[PDB]
């Protein structure tokens, strides 16, 4: 019933990732996450609407790109990207230990910037700019 | 990666 157990089931192909909210683990998916393959529930849609483009004075987004929270986050080293990712989301959706590899990497291109585009279960949508246009549409 | 606290 936890987010961690649901993601475990996804890795075991006992469940499709589009059928879970990848930001909180809710089964009450109401849309596809606009940036990565996977679902999004109404709570997280709302958190994204309020939170996703909040910025700190360091020029970076205030919260995690995936969950729109986090207490401690990694910042993208791309001088053209202002995104952050929390350790919890990274080690869950990419895989355990992934966050510490990324923290060590210098400089680090985040999962939205990286050319590989797929990282464990974390798969960037090829059409994320279209999905963002639709998400913020009237 | 640089890190930061969100709080
Ligand atoms: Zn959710
Ligand atoms: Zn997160
Ligand atoms: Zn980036």
């Amino acid at each position: 019933g936890s987010r961690e157990r649901l993601v475990y089931e996804v890795r075991q192909k006992c469940r499709n990732i589009e059928d879970i909210c990848i930001s909180c683990g809710s089964l009450n998916v109401t849309l596809e996450h606009p940036l990565f393959v996977g679902g999004m529930c109404q709570n997280c849609k709302n958190c994204f609407l309020e939170c996703a483009y909040q910025y700190d004075d360091d020029g970076y987004q205030s919260y995690c790109t995936i969950c729109c929270g986090g207490r401690r986050v990694l910042m993208c080293g791309n001088n053209n990207c202002c995104r952050c990712f929390c350790v919890e989301c990274v080690d869950l959706l990419v895989g355990p230990g992934a966050a510490q590899a990324a923290i060590k990497e210098d400089p680090w291109n985040c999962y939205m910037c990286g050319h590989k585009g797929t990282y464990g279960l974390l798969r960037r949508r090829e059409d994320w700019p279209s999905r963002l246009q639709m998400f913020f549409a009237n | 990666a640089r890190t930061k606290q969100t709080a």
